């Protein structure tokens, strides 16, 4: 993470009403996560306590405090994709990757995440990688999209 | 010099199914044949089993092909794609496809027709006519017109929108806010997504009319983090509208001012709850606020605040453009107007069906959805999202109407419909409902935060066949605990998927028929 650019991200946003989440989004978007060292900088520009700022980071599942793998694969687990097989796809994804949910492959290429609906409920099971969407995903197509990631 | 207009959707569901590759393949193929096309990236018509749905402007109207893959494109050209020639994938004149034609697309009138970001396209189809009329009205008159329309809160609690606006108008305050709830957290819903991706000017117009009606000059669209495409399209649309004078400090030279910005959520379903949303906007954890103050009076930063769902705000322009009475004549009882129903899950022909209230689930399942995708019998349908009850077949004839659903314990909610065929295990659905609650609980209430996890573990005992009669009683007391001690419908409506599964499918829990 680039601490100097973290402080610039924060200072550009310090007068925005309800600035915390936009600041957290911009740090995560550009650095990959919100480093612990960023929290006193956010706290002090926002006249908030470090504890307050940590509490917001931990509350929101979107925000991570350690780097994820090169790719974050999000597998929808909600009811629409359940109905066209999200559960079997979830179990295949773990075996094919070797890691459970919220965890990263041993080669650091993939972090496996659950998501609760991508708004792709008519074309499930749905998967999102970065911001690339995949519909009608079964085991073969999942292996194929993960195949495309590494190379 | 002949140029053929071709439409390839850019809606994220079309994108998930290859729309960009199809557009690039159409472009590459045209270049390889020395033919001139103009590829318009329209919204989706909302017929997702046909996406990517390519359309060609011909003399007979727009004709459609779908679903189109990149490999199909040289064959499409060979069969005369640029003149509407017939092909295995031909669907004919798009507006004649019955699934589309047999709708009442009051709110979704442009979706799939227009380029989402073209102001010319928008304004060629009534875009900003509602605003133009609202600009010539008193604030109280705009409120009265939304009141007379019968519009209700399309986030699912269905509160009468105009009465809510009247409260914000009457409050005395220099600063007032329009807050658009785009958290669309419910599985089986994508109508908000499609508005924001396929017709964002409509959302913008609707919020501007709301701003005029109550005296707000600043708006926020809180949009879930799971919707990156909606966020980027909305920011682009806000920039385009501001630059053309539809937003800013001198809207169309009227002297009226309204500024709009998008805020990204962060993965908490409970931030769909109106006050948890406000907490989030303010940079705090998304904990539901207590209500000694109603948010319409003391909302965002303690200011009077309109909080409405995307579809509620997206319906204001047609209400202004065509008039309250036109809008109010649709529907039945107190459910006036139309709803964009969303056919989802194990459904052969899923997508967006906007119809007047009073259509029955069965009409939607059989006449629009075409049955299940697996081809097996439907066994259960959850309506209204993860907090909705599962309906068995015997409920499929109740009219989709806020009061008739509430009477038997159904939830219209946002209008999402998630179909499960006969393979569904209803004990596991019950487990998931409890699990989903434990994941998303803001944490303020004990049955919601921890009672949920205990429901997961008692359900596990049931799923492994341990003491089913005993543990089901435990789940029911736990549900009664949740109905009676939850500060919001996240805890208070978790029993709805659980109790309907239990009552309608006891055999999946190990109990007698
Ligand atoms: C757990 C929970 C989640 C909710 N999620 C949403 C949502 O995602 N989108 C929405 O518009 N309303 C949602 N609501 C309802 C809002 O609290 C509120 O009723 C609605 O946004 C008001 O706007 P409307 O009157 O136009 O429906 C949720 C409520 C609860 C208790
Ligand atoms: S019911 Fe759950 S989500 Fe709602 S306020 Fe209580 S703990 Fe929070
Ligand atoms: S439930 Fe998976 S995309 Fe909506
Ligand atoms: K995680």
């Amino acid at each position: 993470a680039d601490a100097t650019r973290i402080a610039a991200i924060v200072a550009a946003r310090q007068d925005i009403p309800g600035a915390l989440l936009p600041i957290l989004h911009e740090i995560q978007d550009t650095q990959g996560y919100i480093p612990d060292a960023a929290v006193p900088v956010i706290a002090r520009a926002l006249n908030l306590s470090r504890a307050e700022v940590h509490g917001v980071i931990t509350f929101y599942h979107h925000f991570r405090q350690q780097p994820a793998g090169r790719h974050v694969v999000q597998v929808c687990r909600a009811e629409a994709c359940q109905s066209v097989g999200a559960e079997a796809l979830a179990e295949h994804a773990q075996r094919a990757l070797g890691c459970g949910f919220h965890e990263t492959t041993a080669d650091g290429q993939v972090t496996l995440e659950p998501v609760y609906c991508l708004g792709q409920c008519a074309c499930g099971p749905a998967v999102m990688v970065g911001e690339q969407l995949h519909g009608y995903v079964d085991a073969r197509r999942f292996d194929a999209l993960v195949r495309s990631l590494r190379e | 010099i002949t140029i053929t207009t071709i439409f390839v959707p850019r809606d994220s569901t079309a994108l998930a199914l290859g729309a960009d590759d199809v557009a690039r393949a159409i472009a590459r193929e045209a270049a390889a044949r020395n033919e001139h096309v103009r590829i318009v990236r329209n919204g989706s018509r909302g017929m997702f089993w046909l996406e990517p749905l390519v359309e060609v402007q011909t003399g007979a109207g727009r004709v459609a092909y779908g679903p189109v893959s990149a490999a199909d494109v040289p064959g499409l050209f060979d069969a005369g794609l640029l003149q509407g020639g017939e092909h295995a994938l031909s669907q004919g004149v798009t507006e004649e496809i019955p699934f589309l034609k047999q709708q009442e697309r009051l709110t979704f009138a442009r979706v799939g027709i227009t380029d989402p970001l073209s102001l010319d396209d928008y304004r060629a189809h009534e875009g900003f006519a509602g605003l133009e009329r609202a600009l010539a009205m008193q604030p109280a008159e705009i409120v009265q017109e939304v009141t007379d329309s019968g519009l209700r809160g399309r986030g699912g609690a269905a509160f009468p929108t105009g009465i809510k606006w009247k409260t914000v108008l009457g409050a005395q305050s220099a600063v007032k806010y329009i807050v658009c709830n785009a958290d669309e957290g419910d599985s089986g819903t994508f109508s908000d997504r499609m508005v924001m991706e396929d017709d964002p000017f409509m959302l913008i117009e609707g919020m501007t009319i709301a701003a005029l009606a109550v005296g707000a000059e600043q708006g926020y669209i809180y949009c879930r983090s799971e919707y990156p495409h909606a966020i980027a399209v909305l920011e682009s649309a806000i920039g385009i509208a501001n630059a053309a004078g539809w937003l800013g400090d001198d809207i169309r030279g009227s002297g009226k001012r309204f500024h709009l910005e998008v805020r990204k959520g962060a993965g908490a379903y409970v931030c769909g709850e109106e006050t948890a949303l406000l907490e989030s906007l303010e940079g705090r954890r998304g904990v539901v606020r207590a209500k000694p103050p109603l948010p319409a009076l003391q909302g965002l930063f303690g200011k009077p605040t309109v909080i409405n769902n995307v579809i509620s705000l997206a319906t204001v322009p047609v209400i202004l453009a065509r008039g309250a009475q036109y809008y109010r004549d649709y529907g039945m009882g107190r459910s006036r107007g139309t709803l964009p129903f969303q056919l989802a899950g194990n459904i052969k022909q899923g997508g967006l069906v906007e119809k007047a209230f009073g259509v029955t689930l069965r009409e939607l399942l059989v006449d629009y959805g075409g049955g299940t995708r697996s081809g097996r019998a439907i066994r259960a349908v959850q309506v209204g999202g993860p907090l909705g009850a599962y309906l068995p077949e015997s409920r499929f004839d109740v009219p989709l109407d806020y009061e008739a659903y509430a009477a038997f314990g159904g939830v219209v909610g946002h209008g999402g419909i998630v179909v499960f065929d006969e393979t569904v295990d209803m004990a596991k659905q019950a487990r998931y409902a409890m699990e989903f609650c434990a994941i998303e609980s803001c944490g303020k209430c004990t049955p919601c935060r921890i009672g949920s996890t205990r429901g997961v573990e008692v359900m596990d005992r049931i799923i492994a066949g341990e003491q089913p009669v005993k543990h089901v009683a435990l789940v029911r007391d736990l549900c009664d605990t949740m109905l009676n001690g939850s500060l919001c419908a996240m805890g208070g409506m978790t029993p709805y998927p659980v109790l309907s599964a239990l009552n309608e499918f006891p055999e999946d829990f190990g109990l007698a028929s």
